[PDB]
RNA sequence: CGAAGCUACCAUCUGUGGGAUUAUGACUGAACGCCUCUAAGUCAGAAUCCCGCCCAGGCGGAACGAUACGGCAGCGCCGCGGAGCCUCGGUUGGCCUCGGAUAGCCGGUCCCCCGCGGGGUCCGGUGCGGAGUGCCCUUCGUCCUGGGAAACGGGGCGCGGCCGGAGAGGCGGCCGCCCCCUCGCCCGUCACGCACGCCGUUCGUGGGGAACCUGGCGCUAAACCAUUCGUAGACGACCUGCU
RNA sequence: CUGCGGGAUGAACCGAACGCCGGGUUAAGGCGCCCGAUGCCGACGCUCAUCAGACCCCAGAAAAGGUGUUGGUUGAUAUAGA
RNA sequence: GGCUGGGAAGGCCCGGCGGGGAAGGUGGCUCGGCCGAGUGUUACAGCCCCCCCGGCAGCAGCACUCGCCGAAUCCCGGGGC
């Protein structure tokens, strides 16, 4: 009932626009691996943009001023919220909502995380053109986690290589029990087939 | 506009043996292996002819930027065969007017001391990309020989010895010290 | 690395459009993105038509680039295009999904019944298969 | 025993930029996406389900604590499965991005 | 229009949020990086401020003109008794920062470690760690303690030692130990965890962690002030003496337009007891408490080897509003922040 | 003349390291059979920018200690029960590879290498994805007996051991012993207030919060004020002592 | 002396002028989110900007240049070999 | 219902005429097993395309939905508010 949607290889404000639309209609909406969403144009143009965000201070008392957060994360988490009416009580409901993780924590760990084609790179933009990497700007603008990240994601990704190997040893003697089996349920894959299943 | 098709063809010789993971060539002989990975282009690599014999690359629907690839594709491989045929070995002489520029060779090739350059007491330490070897070359007085399959690494070696000698605050048209690149040649001719 | 190539003579599936779900042979190119097409034996005029809406199969049939709508029906006849189709798994597929789409309450009823016996069944030989593999390794 | 209405999203009141008119929401009917597959909800009866503090009838039971609004579907709205539905009483603003049922029983099968 | 003469500013934006800080002892916000080679060894030490007295050496600086004459330096007295080490807590590293795994506590504890748990301990029934230390005593305890350190050996990055100094063996009034986590930088985590547990309920003097000409640095409170103009906080220019609504005042504080007073303007408020961590502190002399063979030897805290007397660091009459320091010491070079009877830390240096 | 305390470049001590790059200088390299720092790609690069050192520490988290023996008490974990106020969302779940897009998914691996598993070559099947989220898993009436296909499966918040899991673990797996049941798929066989057409039916729920009735196993307070001290201080606050 | 829809904001701009309402359809404007609607399997091309661009009044730029790229006009020479 | 009394198309084709893409052909070369594939040169038609002579119901704005204007040359039924 909680939608839970993977940022790596999605552009940022393609996929922030699709998760608040959604979040604005009671949707639980779960985004991981932050760090994987990548921004349309060069590096160089993406980091002074947000150098030129980070220069905007307040100058008589910066502790009021805006909350530049560092964090993939929290940068996705902004840029829904400028998408979102937060000054409302839908809007702060709406954000309540909506939870974004740094890389993609142990209770979502174990979860089918879901692509959107709408927001994707290989979709959205031409393969002739550059983007930036958000972990790369974060980390560049000021995140300090990006290794501890990495390391973390990397015994994830060995972990859900062993399930894997497990899962598909699994299909396979699924399939030879299938195989094996099909004598004494032909008339149940017939009726399957007959109504467009199993072709 | 789009052109329709682009096409270009090398013919490697008998002696070696490329491979193409998709996009990424290995190109393997006597000197050793080259690996490149061909991504971020959008050209098609086939590998064409018993015994492996040529190289074809396909540009589809390209503008002009995109055809301008299929051709830089090409002397990459071109580069990458002759490296690992021959080799690739750059010669630098020493220039100076009064100071002898004195250039050691410190653990194989990597690491690179220059001393005495305009009579500074400051050693400049260069390293060396992996692979290149730097020498210094006989029948010659101030001569430095950088060898190594890579192209642009010997090149970039080359490069990084030759930037670390620069006269500062001078007129170079005056102070013509340093060490360049006066032959770009291969290991062995055949 | 491509293996269908846009050339006079294949057949396309038509994915979406007025003649959608159909097979049509291509029999000249027009424009860079506008391809001249023919149907005759699927009940499909000669038209304009672009690439998008249409996905080119394996099959491709020789007849001269400016055929007069006969030779190109000629060409299909011969070499019995919709009989190759049906055999292949796409149109295989493409019926399998019709089917579901037309089931109906009675057949998903049915559909249901079989799927659980065949589902325990399958789940009772696998059960067996994994315990005689944990004994074999034992 | 299971469920005999089709879930939908209360998305908002019939209105502009800076006008609205409360006397018709907008319904957000689950698994359907354009005005084509919309046919089948129109003239459908809608409930909105809430439970409050003191005890209400019920028809065919014991009085309970939940009370509904219904409501009737009229037409679509916008190429994209939206529809507009009209309440005898106007939604209380409340339920924005809440779950109404569309009931399946003004049947035209 | 613009300022005539350009002049710099007055006090440092980078230190002034000016309150006093709500912490007492220095805390190590940032320990040395362990190099998973060198033997395993703590990076701080807890002393107490004691006094300043003269200290004469000959330099040995080639090139300068002073080079091989009689200098005297200022020179600091931090009385460091060794400091008892009673838990131990290891820290795993997480993408939202460093976060605590296991604290594990030692069997035995203190008095004086016991009296910081408590606010009033005439009040209290000195309850404190009663049934944990049931957990050294019990099979299960054991069963249970194993593990954590287990688990604290194959998950835990950091390993931190809490150790407690000794407040009996100093002439300080006050009875309540200062508790400490000290990061220890060593080899692997396994062998650092070995070492902490065996280290546990023992001793730790100031020879094993710091060691004679060695750059540390010193975190602590700065001796406080109380409330203060800006003409001694932020040390502004005295107005002249004709003006009316006074003198030791900042004249001007900001522009019309912006209708607000920037946080950069120097404004009367808190002076002192400001948290600080001073670098670069010279160990001239660690020097050794009072020890008895057959009688007192109290020549090894200021007799040297050119002064062969049987003199004591402390002055006479002791230190002035300190006491008698009579265990180990560190003799470090300058001044170091803090008022008299103040607990100093001493951190290794951050920097090659 | 002058103790203590404050104070003076009017005495004394200390003041740090990385990353990305600007300008620029370059490598390979076509467009443009030549040449080119640029179109793809790559290198060096600074009082610059960011981070580190340092100050504060979020309607932000951390694990750990004690948790009111009393002269009336009050609590913490377990299990199965009864009403009793408030607050509500809902109307089966999916327990998971990395990944690329001018490419990928699955086996066997005769063959080789490496720690049952992984990698490489070859071969064989699909690729507008049927090892398809255009998807999969479970059925959503009950009970009697009386046959067939299939069949040793499940339950008693079943009782005891062995593990996986630390990112914000909070869930699952693997083995022993007692009792009970014949449940899935097709056919006969009846009976279930058949409430006579009328709506919030149907569940995650023994939902979350507050006040009261059953037992077993464990508990014994600390905080503040008052007093005192000055490392602190306008008052608060802060560092301390007191069978 | 004038409300209403749009131009984010607003004297004079565009549409359109006012009793209280229900249903339907529009104008000027728009249809990624804020915010109602392109959640079309929209069509054809141009554009890389380390100062891109984004809709009357209107809130901002000139002369001069660029083989960056995409088209058009004219003029020569090239198998007697550019 | 109208049009260029619609344009082309679908089928049987028949007796001729010229031109062009460049093909069961020839042919320099290249790649695999006489054959298959890719390029070039003159070029008839045994791959075809276009035009001129001349005729058959197969039409009809055609559910082979290839591109209009429409209504005494126009009527019926149904659903939603």
């Amino acid at each position: 009932q909680v939608l839970v949607l993977d940022g790596r290889g999605h552009l940022l404000g393609r996929l922030a626009a699709i998760v608040a639309k959604q979040v604005l209609l009671g949707r639980k909406v779960v985004v991981v691996r932050c760090e994987g969403i990548n921004i349309s144009g060069n590096f160089y143009r993406n980091k002074l943009k947000y150098l030129a965000f980070l220069r905007k201070r307040m100058n008589t008392n910066p502790s009021r001023g805006p909350y530049h957060f560092r964090a993939p994360s929290r940068i996705f988490w902004r840029t829904v919220r400028g998408m979102l009416p937060h000054k409302t009580k839908r809007g702060q409901a709406a954000l309540d909502r909506l939870k974004v993780f740094d890389g993609i924590p142990p209770p979502y760990d174990k979860k089918k995380r879901m692509v959107v084609p709408a927001a994707l790179k290989v979709v959205r933009l031409k393969p002739t053109r550059k983007f930036a990497y958000l972990g790369r700007l974060a980390h560049e603008v000021g995140w300090k986690y990006q290794a501890v990240t990495a390391t973390l994601e990397e015994k994830r990704k060995e972990k859900a290589k062993i399930h894997y190997r497990k899962k598909k040893q699994l299909m396979r003697l699924r399939k030879q029990a299938e195989k094996n089996v099909e004598k004494k349920i032909d008339r149940f894959t017939e009726v399957l087939k007959t109504h467009g299943f199993l072709v | 506009m789009k052109t329709i098709l682009s096409n270009q063809t090398v013919d490697i010789p008998e002696n070696v043996d490329i491979s193409l993971k998709g996009r990424t060539v290995i190109v393997k002989g006597p000197r050793g292996t080259l690996r490149r990975d061909f991504n971020h282009i959008n050209v098609e690599l086939s590998l064409l002819g018993k015994k492996k014999k040529r190289l074809r690359v396909d540009k589809w629907w390209g503008n002009r930027k995109e055809l301008a690839t299929v051709r830089t594709i090409c002397s990459h491989v071109q580069n990458m065969i002759k490296g690992v045929t021959l080799g690739f070995r750059y010669k630098m002489r020493s220039v100076y007017a009064h100071f002898p520029i004195n250039v050691v060779i410190q653990e194989n090739g990597s690491l690179v001391e220059i001393r005495n350059f305009l009579g500074e007491k400051y050693i400049r330490r260069v390293r060396m990309r992996p692979g290149v070897a730097c020498s210094v070359s006989q029948a010659q007085k101030d001569e430095l020989v950088l060898e190594g399959n890579d192209i642009e690494l010997v090149s970039n070696s080359a490069a990084l010895i030759q930037q670390a000698t620069t006269v500062k605050n001078k007129d170079i048209r005056k102070f013509l010290d340093g060490i360049y690149v006066s032959e770009k040649g291969t290991v062995q001719q055949a | 690395v491509f293996r269908r190539f846009v050339e006079v003579g294949r057949v396309a599936y038509v994915s979406f459009g007025p003649h959608a779900g159909k097979l049509v042979a291509i029999v000249d190119v027009i424009d860079q993105n506008r391809a001249l097409v023919d149907g005759p034996c699927t009940r499909v005029r000669r038209q304009a038509m672009p690439f998008k809406c249409m996905q080119l199969t394996d099959f491709i049939l020789k007849f001269p680039h400016s055929a007069r709508q006969k030779y190109v029906r000629k060409a299909w006849e011969k070499a019995d295009i919709n009989t190759k189709w049906a055999a292949t798994r796409w149109a295989k597929k493409i019926e399998a999904r019709e089917r579901k789409a037309k089931m109906t309450d009675f057949d998903r009823y049915k559909v249901m019944k079989a799927k659980k016996m065949r589902n325990r069944i399958i789940k009772n030989e696998v059960k067996k298969l994994q315990r005689a593999a944990l004994l074999k390794a034992s | 025993s299971g469920r005999l209405w089709c879930k939908a999203i209360f998305a908002g009141y019939k209105r502009g930029l800076r006008n609205q008119r409360e006397h018709t929401a907008l319904l957000k009917i689950e698994g359907v996406y354009a005005r084509d597959e919309t046919e089948f909800y129109l003239g459908k009866r809608c409930a909105y389900v809430y439970k409050a503090k003191n005890n209400t009838v019920t028809p065919g039971g014991k009085p309970n604590k939940t009370r509904v609004i219904w409501g009737k579907v009229t037409r679509a709205h916008g190429n994209s499965g939206m529809v507009r539905a009209k309440f005898r009483s106007n939604l209380p603003a409340k339920a924005i991005g809440h779950r109404i049922r569309v009931m399946l029983y003004p049947s035209r099968i | 229009s613009h300022r005539k003469f350009s002049a710099p500013r007055h006090g440092s934006l980078g230190f002034l949020p000016r309150k006093r800080s709500s912490r007492h002892r220095g805390k190590v916000k940032s320990f040395p990086k362990d190099d998973p080679s060198k033997p395993v060894h703590l990076t701080a030490f807890l002393g107490y401020k004691a006094g300043m007295t003269h200290i004469v050496r000959e330099v040995d600086r080639p090139g300068s003109k002073v080079n091989k004459k009689e200098v005297v330096e200022a020179v600091t007295i931090v009385e460091t008794p060794p400091m008892v080490v009673v838990g131990i807590v290891g820290y795993v590293e997480t993408p939202r920062g460093l976060r605590t795994f296991k604290t594990v506590f030692a069997e035995h504890i203190s008095d004086e470690c016991k009296r910081r748990f408590y606010k009033n301990w005439h009040k209290s029934k000195k309850k404190a760690f009663t049934k944990y230390c049931k957990k050294w005593q019990d099979d299960a305890g054991k069963r249970q303690l194993d593990k954590d350190f287990s688990s604290m050996k194959k998950y835990c990055q950091v390993i931190r030692v809490l150790a407690h100094t000794q407040m009996r063996l100093l002439p300080l009034r006050q009875k309540k130990a200062h508790l400490m986590e000290i990061q220890v930088n060593g080899g692997t985590v396994a062998e650092k965890l070995d070492w902490a547990r065996e280290r546990l309920e023992q001793q730790v003097p100031v020879s094993q962690v710091f060691g004679q000409d060695e750059m540390i640095d010193v975190i602590g409170v700065t001796k406080g002030k109380g409330y203060k103009g800006v003409t001694s906080r932020w040390h502004t220019k005295k107005l002249p003496r004709k003006t009316h609504r006074g003198l030791r005042k900042v004249a001007c504080i900001g522009a019309w337009h912006p209708a607000r007073v920037a946080f950069s303007v120097a404004r009367a408020g808190q002076k002192g007891y400001h948290h600080r961590t001073e670098i670069n502190k010279k160990i001239y002399k660690i020097g050794q408490g009072y020890l008895i063979k057959d009688g007192k030897l109290i020549k090894n805290n200021a007799s040297t080897d050119y002064d062969l007397s049987d003199k004591s660091i402390n002055p006479l009459g002791g230190f002035v509003h300190y006491g008698e320091v009579t265990n180990d010491f560190v003799m470090l070079k300058g001044c170091v922040v803090g008022t008299k009877k103040r607990v100093l830390t001493l951190r290794k240096s951050l920097l090659v």
